[PDB]
């Protein structure tokens, strides 16, 4: 504003903020159990085992 | 006459990134087989040498 005497004024304001977050988790598991048993009382010296 | 001027500017950029991975596998096993032929029973007492 200026009248009989001059007066000067000036102001400025600016602010900026940016936040960020990122997370990712991955997991994988697997289990398999296979057992085979064979008992033969056949009566041959070789063929029973064969 | 009078004229004053001022200018200020700031600028910031940060970035962070982290990654981790692990994989494991295990397999231990055993197999066996026997083909028997004949069994004997040695006499305990009254033995010849
Ligand atoms: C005044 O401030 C703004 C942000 O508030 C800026 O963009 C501009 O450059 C400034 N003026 C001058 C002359 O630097
Ligand atoms: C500086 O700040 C401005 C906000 O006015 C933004 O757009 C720009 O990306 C910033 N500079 C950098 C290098 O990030």
């Amino acid at each position: 504003y200026e009248d009989k005497i001059n007066v000067g004024g000036g102001l400025s304001g600016d602010h900026c903020k940016k936040f960020g977050g990122g997370k990712t988790e991955r997991a994988r598991k697997a289990m398999a159990v296979e057992d085979i048993i064979s008992r033969v009382r056949g009566g041959s010296s070789g063929w029973s085992g064969g | 006459k009078g004229s004053f001027r001022f200018s200020y500017s700031k600028n910031e950029t940060y970035q962070l990134f982290l990654s981790y991975s692990s994989k494991k596998e295990k397999m231990f096993l055993h197999v066996k087989g026997e083909i028997h032929l004949g069994r004997f029973v040695m006499r305990n007492r009254d033995v010849v040498l």
